[PDB]
């Protein structure tokens, strides 16, 4: 079409996929950070969940009071993934406020206060932020479990929901439960272990939820990091595809261009 | 038998492999825990944590706090916020640390501000006897 | 039950302290790769 | 009699056989109170346990209040 | 006399038994101050058990000292 | 007279039931200070019991107490 | 003969030693109450070593009872 | 003579009571090493505790010394 | 003879003395109970520290026994 | 005189008294072992309250002995 | 030869202060069970505290055996 227009078109394509090429890059060394990383937070996740995988605990039923996790980060190229974790906790939050019980939010990244703030705003606690702009680590987690406990809200039974990493194209929403101490105490399953005294609980609860958190922020920002740098590979194809048409389209004008500009001429130079 | 994993949120240093016994320090009292121990539930207080392997051979490992659970079927995992080998450590930084923290520990400020001070000279001072 | 639950502090800042302590103690060389990987760089936003 | 007297101070020295037992039960019973707040789930097998313990030193107290008596009238 | 005199030594003798009683009751609320402080909730179930220890206890204190007053005061 | 021998052996006979109430009496505050250490956040129901324990294992000594004192004093 | 009061004394002194005996029992039970409620997946092993303490105390209990006995049938 | 002999016997058979102190001190400090052993932070309490528990297992196994003496002396 | 008498008088005594050995095989089968209750891997050494114990208790009941016997006969 | 005989047996009677002390001491140093055991930082001072534990409960079946010697003697 | 028959009875009842070593003897070696159960590694050190209080106990009973073979033998 307009030789302008279509000059404007290539080059904008063309900053576009050197871009995401670049971003590309950033995120495989990023993922390649991220994978090592995950590898002993993997063991470390597992061994905190042993306890409440091997003694088959259960819901007290009668209480009420519910928290719902959900960890994502502040950055949103990536895509999916932040769908399919507030879906997750969409799914969740009906269901058991459905079931008649008061459900709490506290959304881990930017982007779960983003995708649900316009319809369950109101019941969050806290949400995070700058969570992705440093991989992440140990602290964050103290200070999230911090910030839960401190805060006014005793729950009764949470569940966080976050993706497990699989390959470097796999990612799975999970959810895994997070246990009161009421709950703990008052389980009949639980009752062979020795020397715990009702104190000695309360600091088992406390780092247990800590570790879970710790292990699913490791598997959301591996699992993050992979879905980015695939997004980012696909993208990176498709404007590839669409400059080959688009310069085939360019030379194409150009030619069309020349043989009019000559067929002018020769017109003009006839006449006189 | 025994099946123990020792893991600290950065490092591994044993994943569900075999020892004969793991003397662990506990917040209500270090204990030693063998191939059928009774299910226990304690967390850590700062201290160090020796490994018997499968031979006669022995290894200590400093940790800082953290988490001991014994399943009812000889699974072992020992979770550590900071766990170091023994030589990563230095007697005159710890020495020093110390004598400055019991340096400003008439200094309390309040109650909290005396338990987190305090705690720190617990912590420096297990981990001088375990280097003195 | 410890002094520091008196106080009204949790295990989470009893942990932190612990490790902290031991950070402080670390050998030079291993403290310079010791600090990347133990901060806490999360913002809180309030309702 | 030095013989009626005899037997009154030897029923009087067989007696005292029943502290220990008496001990004993005391023992038993505040062994089965910790067990029961550690593990109050089993209870039924605590105070069966409980139950053996005190009718079975009991047995060894009536014992010696049983040479006391024959002490004391054979 | 000689019985008036072994009814006295017998009843001294006899009445120690009780020692045994004193040593139970002791053990027995010992322990109930220990069951309670570890899991209190079960406060009323423990102190049950602690009465009925009491005065399972206090029955062989009682039966020795009904022998003694049996040997001293009616034989 | 041989009764005054008799009254004195049985009053030191009998006395030594007393030594059932100390072993119960140092068990009872044993026990308080083992339970005090596990939880101190309920001293005060503790030092209740502890009392408690105390007063009946007392009385049981008393009583052998008594039977000396009535076996020496009166008859 | 003076002999059948010294029996009667001896016979009468014996017989406290079940006192040990009483304390034992319960002391062995007690234990056992405890370790049961502490970790029941051993009462087997529990109990083949409650009765083994037991036989053992009683052994002791009998000797007295029956030097008490030999003492009455000398 | 007769009735002074019998008083020894019945001093040297009041003695006896002091066993159960013995025990019973041994009993608190057994405990008060325990419990110390598991909160080192009390030890203040724990021994002001402890204080109480032998005076009290002291002053009450003393009464049968007491009672031993005067038996001995006094009559 | 009265020491005839006396030969069982002090025999009867010395048989009072097994109570202690009563009280230790007690402690130390319950202790050995609540040990391998805690810690079944440990059992061979339990059981062999156990019965050092019982022997240590049984040394002296044999003491007891042995000076009852020599009181009785061979005097 | 029949003097004598009774002071043989007011000796003999007192003596017992150290029975309490040894059971003290036997429970004092128990403790010591478990509290040891359990806190193994502790030496010195669990150490010095064992010694502390032993004096009194000592002290207690020493002054029986001091009664048995002063009856034997006096 | 009432001093004969004074020697045998004082004898019998000497000897029966060996209870406390019993029992005190019992208790040392359970404590010694248990807390090996709960520390394996300080064996040494645990065995060395219990050869302590055995000895130490073993001391009362052989004050109570002196007494007793005093007033056998020597006067």
């Amino acid at each position: 079409a307009t030789l302008k227009d279509i000059t404007r078109r290539l080059k904008s394509i063309k900053n576009i996929q050197k871009i995401t090429k670049s971003m590309k890059m950033v995120a495989a060394a990023k993922y390649a950070r991220a994978e090592r990383e995950l590898k002993p937070a993997r063991v470390y996740g597992v061994g905190s969940l042993a306890l409440y995988e091997k003694a088959d605990i259960k819901t007290p039923e009668d209480k009420k009071k519910h928290l719902i996790i959900g960890v994502s980060s502040d950055r949103g190229l990536c895509g999916a993934i932040h769908s399919s974790v507030a879906k997750q906790m969409k799914s969740e939050a009906a269901n058991l406020a459905a079931a008649g019980k008061e459900v709490k939010i506290i959304g881990v990244g930017d982007k779960i206060r983003s995708i649900l703030h316009r319809t369950h705003s109101d019941q969050f606690l806290v949400t995070f932020k700058e969570v992705g702009r440093r991989p992440p680590t140990f602290g964050d987690a103290s200070v999230i479990a911090l910030e839960l406990l401190n805060s006014g809200y005793e729950f009764d039974e949470g569940s966080i929901i976050f993706n497990r990493f699989r390959s470097v194209i796999s990612y799975k929403t999970e959810e895994k439960p997070i246990f009161s101490l009421d709950t703990i105490s008052s389980a009949e399953s639980m009752s062979i272990y020795d020397d715990i005294d009702a104190d000695v609980l309360r600091n088992y609860q406390e780092y247990s939820l800590a570790n879970i958190i710790y292990y699913s922020l490791k598997e959301s920002t591996t699992s993050e990091q992979s879905a980015r740098m695939t997004a980012m590979d696909n993208a990176s194809k498709n404007a590839s595809e669409m400059i080959d048409k688009l310069t085939l389209t360019f030379n194409r004008t150009r030619q069309a261009v020349i043989t009019k500009e000559l067929i002018e001429i020769i017109s003009g130079a006839a006449a006189l | 038998q025994m099946s123990f994993t020792f893991a600290s949120p950065t490092q591994v240093f044993f994943n569900s492999a075999n020892v004969r016994q793991v003397d662990v320090p506990t917040q209500t009292g270090a204990f030693g825990i063998l191939a059928a121990h009774v299910p226990t539930l304690q967390v850590l207080r700062p201290g160090l944590v020796v490994v018997h392997a499968e031979d006669g051979t022995t290894s200590k490992y400093f940790v800082s706090s953290g988490s001991v659970t014994v399943n009812a079927d000889s699974s072992v995992q020992l979770l550590a916020e900071e766990a170091v080998t023994l030589d990563m450590l230095d007697l005159g930084a710890a020495k020093a640390n110390l004598e400055k923290a019991q340096s400003e520990l008439l200094g309390a400020a309040d109650e909290a501000t005396r338990a987190e001070i305090q705690i720190r000279i617990e912590a420096n001072e297990a981990l001088v006897k375990a280097l003195e | 039950v410890a002094y520091w639950r008196q106080a009204g502090l949790s295990y989470i800042r009893y942990s932190q302290i612990c490790a902290k302590a031991v950070r402080d103690a670390l050998k030079t060389e291993f403290k310079a790769n010791a600090m990347k990987t133990s901060g806490s760089t999360i913002k809180i936003v309030k309702v | 009699d030095i013989d009626t007297a005899a037997k009154f101070i030897g029923a009087g020295a067989a007696t005292v056989g029943v502290a220990g037992s008496g001990a004993g039960i005391g023992t038993v019973f505040g062994s089965l109170i910790i067990g029961y707040a550690r593990n109050p789930s089993l209870k039924q097998q605590l105070f069966s346990y409980a139950i053996l313990g005190f009718a079975l030193s009991e047995a060894m107290g009536l014992f010696c209040l049983m040479v006391a008596f024959l002490i004391l009238f054979a």
